Order: structure tokens, then C-alpha cells, then sequence
RNA sequence: GGGGCGUCAGUAUUCAAUUGUCAGAGGUGAAAUUCUUGGAUUUAUUGAAGACUAACAACUGCGAAAGCAUUCGCCAAGGAUGUUUUCAUUAAUCAGGAACGUAAACUAUUAGGGAUCGGACGGCGUUUAUUUUUGACCCGUUCGGCACCUUACGAUAGGAGUAUGGU
């Protein structure tokens, strides 16, 4: 109500809604969905066209609203920006995190849980780094109360998880590699291959990380829109 | 229904309802909970946290967004990685003048090791 | 300026849903004391499901749930639940001025055996200094392995997460009792009311 | 910084002397086709220039600036609880004043020098000792502008207050705005104020002490000469003029003893009512204040058995 | 999660830059110092630096002790087990000496059992396993070791008041 500033402090307010307008929002191709929102950007003149800043912007956004499925409501996806169209915000993969609710209602005492990291290069040069989690199964018919792995177990799981990580992502192109992250092939892979080393209660892909994007070409970016 | 993303961050001290688009980038509105409380004592309170909800629903209503994603979060660092009363008290209000709620997430920043 | 209402009256578009896992010796306790539990959240609008084959508590938002921030005390409720706090205190989150805190104090001393004696300094001689905390602070706090878990009101969680780091630094929680005594005893007459009280501490 | 001319019987304004001076903001201006000009500034650097130098002064950025009407003093404001006159014509220092406790933000030259702070108080200095004459408190908030009369105050708290330096205690207080007020303006023949604030109404006060002094004046001067027209009618007994003016004069101690009178006259009218027929004319005649008043001594005057 | 060297990450904090900002922010029981239209706190994205390695994390593991928790590589060392392995007293103990280095504050067996982890062996079986390996789970035997409980087999190791007279 009493005003606590200095002297000659507050302007002359300007409305800053005469100079935005509204943009929709395409997903890329494997996602069910294409409109997932709209942004409110700044409106383009000179002395700093809008464009440069929706090419710089990123969003994030869950995939329940993506795939419609709420199996899905943890494993939320980023979407950078790169094109424009008229009206249209065309919109590509940066990375995948999960939330932090899932990360804490994964987590259990008296049972390991292996990470391993990976830096791996698709056939379209991009590099990114994948962060793999692992729980350990509790077998039925047990009455020991820990499952622990040895340490030297859980060596040869996070080697087996790297060298299944690698070898199944180093051959696909990205659009290939988010349409295997979005059913979790990866992790069912690597729960089947990994149990006859020590057996894993579940194996998810808890990062994707896009480091390097070298190519900016609107022929692939628009084949997959 | 044109969600927009709600950084509700309730610390101790004060409350800070911020309303962003899905970008993240440009701010909507925003309304602090100390400009609502003529006290700096009870500026993190329920009634300054209603106070700063019903402003920010009944701005992003004339601007027409009626529908929110909301993400809360805390003092994180070496703080205390729990929200004080300005989030239940902003997301009670928040809900309460319009606004269907969409995906309710508290990203606080936890760190891996910090001290 | 500080007291909540109760919320009188769909608000969710997202049928919003969390999980917390829980081992084996909990399984038993929460199989048993269950019902307390999704009767008072059926009472809040809530459904709350246990899996002792996974071993996982989860609530989820159901088509009659009015009150926004039921899910948010319900994912706490489930967190502490999952955190071996009993069962009426755990319900006991569920009120409009309770939030909860967990201090993890395992960082704050370097060695173990100079741990385990600040630990059960804090904890005192037969519970007294602990239930003296508890009592000048309004709180409920749980010395729970490398943790500490407290609750109550938001001046109570400030003030025992002074008093618990102030006890890992090796001062005592005596001291600390002294001065929060002092501190009551001061803030009794408004008189004094704003003063700066480091002349009596 | 600038100087524009007023033409008044014209549509011309122009800005037409202009100062570049310092690199931080020109704060408050000073003047003496006018002598010169002084301004003050966001930084340390005061300067002053002529129209068709710099100097340090404080700390912290300085707030206001006041000539004398003989133009050899000058005084400025600031943050750092200093205020300082130095010589006007050359580079030269007359002085400092000791201090106004948090902050001063204005000073005022007397036709002397009053010093608005930051704090709730506000004092009154000379030039011959530098030291307070005179402390005054009693505001909520910042003052931010002190004028002189022909003193003002006003303040952050909403208020503007009036009073005396000699005295010392406060006259008045005034009270119209919304939220703040932050400046005043003076008519410079009369004695009429102009308030304003961050709030957008600006309000005019005008002196009304000595239209309510004439009006108390005639106002006891027809008090005595009534009353004594009073004493004279009771004097000469005619009760009726006596009756109808001590009802007007509203004291009842006299109507008393002239009721009781007229109602023993020991010579009564037969056909009157109370005895005589013009008080029996003036009671029927009475007014309904007059009626009202009457009622409320005669239950007065019924509680008495005598 | 023994040590050294390199390497790889992870957040968080601080600092800086780019935008959207647009009146306070920060502390406190209240305040104040301070930062704040050249835009603080906040929102998003990058970059650098230094630190540390959450949750897993234990009535556990390793090291003689202080101590030791990100991945991977290299370098030696160490423990226990097994062997169809060797010299046959080399050994035990410590005078002298030698290497590693803000705190305190409630205090010949015991006789087995239940857990625990490190081997080695055995196996009715569930899951790897498209079937053999092999591993996970359950069980038994055997050495070895941190700790629990029971039993001992036993043991054994001046203060407070009140006066009186001096100084």
C-alpha cells in the first residue's frame, strides 16, 4: 500500500504484451502427438529479430502428454528449436531426464544399484552421453534379507550394460535411437542379458544427454516433421 | 487450454509465485510474496501466499492461459530441501480461482555433494 | 495473517500419481497399519495402495479430489511412511500447519566414533534431551540412523535445524536447550519485543 | 542538466541553455537572465556553471540544493549524514554542518537553515556556530521537503505538518493524500501550499488563521455587547426581551431566575398563561431548536423540588 | 569404499555472459548492515573455477593406526581359501632406536544359537537356458574374520550444615 523506493525510481510502466504473439509447438516424428503447447515469444523488427531467440529457446515436456499414456509419467523429454514456419515452432530431441520423484521412489536400502555412463556417437555425428540406473532383483523364494552383488559382479554388470549400450546404439541415426528409448528396448536388453551375472530388478536409461549437434540441415529436420 | 508453467519457489523467507510459458524463457507474470505484506516478518505466509495466487491466476485469466503445470521448489543447495507454506498456501489459491492443474513436479536442486 | 483455512469444496487434468518404495521389516508394520492410512486419505480424497510384492506404497489423485495440495501431503505422508516415522505421525502430516524436514548430518563429522557420541548427545541421557527439544520447539524429531527426521510447524523446523547442526558442531545441546529457554522466556513479555537479544544469550 | 525561459504571453517555451556536466545523473538544481546555476548529482561531483567547476563534497549522492536571496551561501544534502556550505563566488569553504543522524535530504535557507532527514526528525542550524538550534520528532517516516513560509513540512508518512520556529511545537497537521508525498510548492506573495506525492492528486491548502481570527474577533465583540443588553434588560425588567435573549445567549442560570420571576410578577394578566402575554407571545412562538433546548433544561429544572 | 599416478563423470555453490524481467530481495524471534530502474532476488541457456562424491550406506568390507566411498586404465602390495608345494628352527616378547599422525561433556575352553561376509566342497530343485556351461536363490559341510545375546569357566580394584574465637 506505502510505496519503499528511493528517490526517482520507478518508470513509467509499459504494457509488454502489445509485443509478443503466440507460436505453436510441433514434436518431431516418433512422438504420437505433434501440438504440445504454444510460446509466447517477443515480436520481430529489426535490431533483433525473434527468430534468433526461438532458434536459441529449448522446451521440456513429459512424454504421458506425448504418448498419451500415463505409463509414462516420469521420463520427461527436452525439445530444442531450430526452425520456423509460419505460425509453427518445428522442434527436434536434446535429451531425457527423469524426474526426481522416480529417482527417490527407485532407490531401496539392502539392494545395489549400478550406474554406468556412456559417451557414444550416432551415425549422424551427434555425440551425447546415455546414464544407465540398474536395481538389483530380490529373488522369490529367498529368505536372505540383502541382495548384494560382489563388487566384482557389479563390475561385469556396468561392463555388460556399457558393452550393450554401445552396440546398440552406435549403429542406429537419432530418430531410430528416441524410437528405441521410448518403449525401453535398451533396458530390456540389458535385464535379459545381464542375469547371468547377478539378475536386475530394472534396468532403466535415466539420461540422455545431446552434447553436439553438427549439422543444422532442414531436409532431415523436416523429414521428420 | 493453454498450459503455462508455474515456478512456485517457497522458501522461508519469502514466496515467489512465477509464471512462465513452456519454455521456460519468457516470464508471464510474476508476484512476489513481499509485495503483498506490508510486514517482512509475515511476508512467508499463507495469506501472502493467496494474496500473490489470486493476482498471478486473475493476470494469466486476462491474458487467457487458464490452465497451469506447476513446479515447486525450495532453498537447495546446503538449504533445506522442503518447501514452506507458500506452496500449499499458492497452490490451495492458485486452484481455487479457476486454473485446472496440470503436472504437479518439486524440482529442488539436490545436490550430488555439496559440503 | 498466518492461520490456514480448511478447503471447503475437477481441478486435475492429469491424473496425478507417486510411489515410494519400502523394504521387508517395514512391509509388515504398514500391512498392519494400513487402513489408518487410506481411511484418512479417502477422508482427503485421495487413493493410496500398497504393494507388498514390489514393496511399494503409491497414491494417486482420484476423479473427487478438490483439494490441490492433498497431493503433495500425501506424497510426504508416503515418503515418511517409507522413512519408518510411526503411523498417527505420519497421518499426522496430513493437517494444514505440519511439514516435515530430513537433516542429513553423516557429512558434518569426518570420523566415525567422534559421530556416534555427538549423535547420542543429541539424543541425551535416557531420550530427556530429546523430548526437551521436542517440546520447546513443538516438534516431532527422529534420530533415524544418518538422518535426522523432524516435524511440526515451519518456526519449530527452522529452529531444530539450527540446534541439529549446532550439536554436530560440538556444541552442546544442553547449551542449545539454555538458549531456546531463554529465547521462551524472552518472547513471554513483548515488552522486549524487538530488541537484539545476544545481550542475554 | 537545463534552463528554459517562461514566456507567459506567448506559446513559446525553449530550452535554450543546456549543461553537459558529469557522468552520473544531474540530482537537484540550484539557482541564484538568472547569475548561474549549481547542480548536484548521483556521484561525488557538484559542480556549478554560468549561462550566456567542479568540487567534492560527500560520499554518498547528494540530495537537495538551496540559495540564499543575497546569493553568498550555499548548502548541500546528502546520504552520509553531512551537510556543507561553502563560499559561492570562489572555490572556498565557510564551513560544515556537525550532522543529521541517519541522512539529510533537504536543506532551506531562512530570508538560518533547516535540515529534513532521513530519519523521523527534523532540525533548525545557524551559520554562526554550526550547531542545531533548534530538534523537532514527532513524523512516521521521511520528510523530503522542508519550505519556508510567507514553517512546512512535509512527509513520507503522508502528512504534511506546520509550526513555528520561535515556539517549536507543532501548529498543524494535514492530512489529504493517498500512499506517500514527496514535494511542496509555496505561493511566494500568500501563504498557500501544494502538495504532492507518488500519488497522482496534488492537493492546494490556503492559510485560514486570520479569517478565523476576525471571525472569533466580532464573534466575542457581539458576545459582550449582547450579554450586557442582557444585564440591562434584566436590569430594567422586561422580562419578555430578557427571556428571548437569554435564549439565544443558551446560558440558563439567568432564564431560571427570570422564570421564576414572570411567574411571580404579583400583577398577573388574567387570561395569560405564565402571567404575562409576550412571554405567553414568545413561547408560542419559539423555534424547534429553541423548543428542544428549553425541554432539555426544564427536565433540569423539574428534577429540582424548589 | 587398502595405497599411489592418470583419466572419466555427476550435481550443487560462486563468478561471468545472453535474454524475459519489473519492485523489492535478504536476514531475523523482530530488525539492521548490504544489494536494488545502469534492473537486485527470480526464469531459462551456456562457459570457467574450486570443492565434494547424496540417495545405495549396513549391529557390514578393507587397512596395524589415523583413515578409506564417481567410472575406467596402469603400478606394485596385502588377506583368506585350496594345492598332488618346498629350507626344518628358522620362532614368541619387548630395554635402546626406527616408519607412519579446535577438542572433551552422561558412560585352555566358555557354548552354543541366530544372523554376516571371504574362500573351498557337495545338490532335491526354481531362473539364466534355444541345451552345456557358469552365475543368482535355497540347503548342508568346512576353514577365517569384524560384532550381538545368553552363560561365566570364572574373576576381581571426605561432603553438607550450624556455631565459636582470631587474622
Amino acid at each position: 500500500r506505502l510505496s519503499k523506493g528511493k528517490k526517482g525510481l520507478k518508470k513509467k510502466v509499459q504494457d509488454p504484451f502489445t509485443r509478443k504473439d503466440w507460436y505453436n509447438i510441433k514434436a518431431p516424428a516418433p512422438f504420437a502427438v505433434r501440438d504440445v503447447g504454444k510460446t509466447l515469444v517477443n515480436r520481430t523488427t529489426g535490431l533483433k529479430n525473434a527468430n534468433d531467440a526461438l532458434k536459441g529457446r529449448i522446451f521440456e515436456v513429459c512424454l504421458a502428454d506425448l504418448q498419451k499414456d500415463e505409463d509414462h509419467a516420469f521420463r520427461k523429454i527436452k525439445l530444442r528449436v531450430d526452425e520456423v514456419q509460419g505460425k509453427n515452432c518445428l522442434t527436434n530431441f536434446h535429451g531425457l531426464d527423469f524426474t526426481t520423484d522416480k529417482l527417490r521412489s527407485l532407490v531401496r536400502k539392502w539392494q545395489t544399484l549400478i550406474e554406468a555412463n556412456v559417451t557414444v556417437t550416432t551415425t549422424d555425428h551427434y555425440l551425447l552421453r546415455l546414464f544407465a540406473i540398474a536395481f538389483t532383483k530380490r529373488r522369490p523364494n529367498q529368505i536372505k534379507k540383502t541382495t548384494y552383488a560382489q563388487s566384482s559382479q557389479i563390475r561385469a554388470i556396468r561392463r555388460k550394460m556399457v558393452e550393450i549400450i554401445q552396440r546398440e546404439a552406435a549403429s542406429c541415426t537419432l530418430h531410430q535411437l528416441v524410437s528405441k528409448l521410448i518403449p525401453e528396448v535398451i533396458g530390456r536388453e540389458i535385464e535379459k542379458a545381464t542375469q547371468g551375472i547377478y539378475p536386475l530388478q530394472n534396468v532403466h536409461i535415466r539420461k540422455v544427454k545431446l552434447l553436439k549437434q553438427p549439422k543444422f540441415d532442414l531436409g532431415a529436420l523436416m523429414a521428420l516433421h | 487450454l493453454v498450459f503455462g508453467v508455474a515456478r512456485i519457489f517457497a522458501s522461508f523467507n519469502d514466496t515467489f509465485v512465477h509464471v512462465t510459458d513452456l519454455s521456460g524463457r519468457e516470464t508471464i507474470c510474476r508476484v512476489t510474496g513481499g509485495m503483498k505484506v506490508k510486514a517482512d516478518r509475515d511476508e512467508s505466509s499463507p495469506y501472502a501466499a493467496m494474496l500473490a495466487a489470486q493476482d498471478v491466476a486473475a493476470r494469466c485469466k486476462e491474458l487467457g492461459i487458464t490452465a497451469l503445470h506447476i513446479k515447486i521448489r525450495a532453498t537447495g543447495g546446503n538449504g533445506t530441501k522442503t518447501p514452506g507454506p507458500g506452496a500449499q498456501s499458492a497452490l490451495r489459491a492458485l486452484a481455487r480461482s479457476g486454473m485446472k492443474i496440470g503436472r504437479i513436479e518439486d524440482v529442488t536442486p539436490t545436490p550430488s555433494d555439496s559440503t | 495473517k498466518w492461520k490456514i483455512e480448511p478447503f471447503l469444496p475437477g481441478p486435475f487434468l492429469e491424473e496425478s500419481s507417486f510411489m515410494t518404495l519400502f523394504p521387508k521389516y517395514r512391509e509388515r508394520y504398514l500391512k498392519d497399519c494400513w487402513p489408518l492410512v487410506t481411511k484418512a486419505l479417502e477422508k482427503h480424497g485421495i487413493a493410496a495402495t500398497l504393494d507388498i510384492v514390489e514393496g511399494s506404497m503409491t497414491v494417486k489423485t482420484t476423479r473427487k479430489t478438490y483439494d490441490p495440495a492433498a497431493i503433495l501431503k500425501a506424497r510426504d505422508l508416503i515418503k515418511l511412511l517409507a522413512r519408518s516415522v510411526p503411523a498417527p505421525q505420519a497421518l499426522k502430516i496430513l493437517e494444514d500447519g505440519m511439514a516435515c524436514d530430513i537433516i542429513k548430518i553423516r557429512s558434518m563429522v569426518r570420523n566415525k566414533e567422534r559421530f556416534v557420541k555427538r549423535r547420542q548427545r543429541l539424543l541425551g541421557q535416557n531420550g530427556t534431551t530429546l523430548k526437551a527439544l521436542e517440546l520447546l520447539t513443538q516438534t516431532y524429531i527422529l534420530v533415524h540412523g544418518n538422518t535426522v527426521s523432524v516435524m511440526g510447524g515451519y518456526k519449530g523446523l527452522k529452529e531444530v535445524r539450527r540446534v541439529v547442526e549446532d550439536t554436530m558442531n560440538n556444541i552442546h545441546p544442553i547449551y542449545l536447550i539454555k538458549e531456546l529457554m531463554i529465547k521462551r522466556e524472552l518472547a513471554k513479555d513483548p515488552a522486549l519485543a524487538h530488541e537484539d537479544w545476544s545481550r542475554y544469550l | 542538466a537545463r534552463l528554459w525561459r517562461v514566456d507567459p504571453a506567448n506559446n513559446s517555451y525553449t530550452c535554450y541553455a543546456v549543461f553537459t556536466g558529469h557522468l552520473e545523473s544531474v540530482g537537484a538544481v540550484a539557482l541564484p537572465p538568472p547569475a548561474f546555476l549549481i547542480s548536484g548529482s548521483q556521484d561525488r561531483f557538484v559542480q556549478k556553471r554560468d549561462i550566456p567547476l567542479r568540487r567534492l563534497a560527500h560520499d554518498k549522492d547528494i540530495n537537495a540544493l538551496d540559495i540564499s536571496p543575497n546569493g553568498k551561501l550555499f548548502a548541500s544534502a546528502s546520504q552520509d549524514k553531512t551537510v556543507k556550505i561553502w563560499d559561492v563566488e570562489k572555490l572556498e569553504v565557510q564551513g560544515i554542518l556537525r550532522g543529521h543522524k541517519r541522512g539529510v535530504w533537504t536543506v532551506r535557507f531562512a530570508p538560518v537553515v533547516l535540515t529534513g532527514s532521513g530519519d523521523k526528525t527534523i532540525k533548525l542550524w545557524n551559520l554562526s556556530d554550526y550547531t542545531c538550534i533548534r530538534t523537532f520528532e514527532g513524523h512516521s517516516h521521511n520528510v523530503l521537503k522542508v519550505v519556508w513560509l510567507h514553517f512546512a513540512s512535509a512527509g513520507a508518512d503522508t502528512l504534511v505538518k506546520v509550526w513555528d520556529a520561535n515556539t517549536g511545537e507543532t501548529e498543524c497537521t494535514l492530512d489529504n493524500h493517498e500512499d506517500r508525498l514527496w514535494t511542496l510548492a509555496v505561493h511566494s506573495k500568500t501563504n498557500i501550499l501544494a502538495s504532492a506525492g507518488s500519488d497522482s492528486k496534488v492537493t492546494f491548502w490556503r492559510d485560514t488563521t486570520a479569517e478565523t481570527q476576525a471571525a472569533a474577533a466580532q464573534a466575542a465583540l457581539k458576545l459582550v455587547e449582547q450579554e450586557q443588553t442582557l444585564e440591562n434588560y434584566i436590569h430594567a425588567g422586561a422580562y419578555r426581551d430578557a427571556i428571548v435573549l437569554a435564549l439565544q445567549l443558551n446560558h440558563p442560570g439567568r432564564l431560571l431566575n427570570l422564570f421564576t420571576n414572570v411567574v411571580t410578577t404579583r400583577n398577573p394578566d388574567p387570561d395569560s398563561l405564565t402571567g404575562l402575554k409576550a412571554v405567553d407571545d414568545v413561547l408560542a412562538k419559539l423555534s424547534d431548536e429553541q423548543i428542544f433546548q428549553l425541554l432539555l433544561r426544564l427536565r433540569d429544572w423539574n428534577t429540582n423540588a424548589r
